[PDB]
């Protein structure tokens, strides 16, 4: 079977033009991503102090 | 009495593992974003407007200082 990854096509009603209109004016999705990164800046490293530390390894 | 021990699944298998796109919406409307900006420019517009005139009104009553001083 198959799927298709790109093949929706946009609801017209007044209130999503205005949705859509006010994402493109008001940057919605960049403010998205933004606090994405925001999410990272405090969550933990995963960074290891070598060389006092040492990655994990098998026999 | 020793028997086949093997790397395998546990009785039953394992957990479902997602694996959709999980995409959320995390938004409001449209109308209300744009309620809000515009309600935060005539806010704006009218301190602006009260502290432009007192502004005004105090330049008048320097160059009134002024004025007196210049003879
Ligand atoms: C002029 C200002 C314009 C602002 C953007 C206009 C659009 C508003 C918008 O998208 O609103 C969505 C949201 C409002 O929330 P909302 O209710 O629309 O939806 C968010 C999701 N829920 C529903 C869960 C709440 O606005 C924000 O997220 C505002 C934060 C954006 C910050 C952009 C940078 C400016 C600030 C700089 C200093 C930051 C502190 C320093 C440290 C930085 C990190 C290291
Ligand atoms: C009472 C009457 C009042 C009358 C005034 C009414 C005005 C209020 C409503 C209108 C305001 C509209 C906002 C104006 C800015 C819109 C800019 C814009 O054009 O939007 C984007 C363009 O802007 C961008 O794309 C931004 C790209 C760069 C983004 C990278 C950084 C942005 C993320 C940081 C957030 C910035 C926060 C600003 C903080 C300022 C602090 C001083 C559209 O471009 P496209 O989507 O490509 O499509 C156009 C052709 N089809």
């Amino acid at each position: 079977t198959y799927k298709f990854v790109n093949m929706r096509e946009p609801s017209m009603d007044m209130k999503s033009v205005t949705d859509r209109a006010a994402q493109t004016l008001l940057w919605t999705e960049l403010v998205r991503g933004l606090g994405m990164t925001l999410s990272y800046l405090f969550r933990e490293p995963a960074t290891i102090n070598y060389p006092f530390e040492k990655g994990p390894l098998s026999p | 009495a020793s028997k086949v021990k093997q790397d395998m699944p546990p009785p039953g298998g394992y957990g479902p593992i997602d694996y959709k796109r999980n995409l959320p919406r995390r938004g409001l409307s449209g109308y209300s974003m744009f309620a809000v900006g515009i309600g935060t420019l005539l806010f704006g517009y009218w301190s602006m407007m009260k502290w432009n005139r007192e502004r005004r009104r105090l330049q008048i009553e320097d160059f009134e200082a002024r004025i007196a001083l210049m003879p």
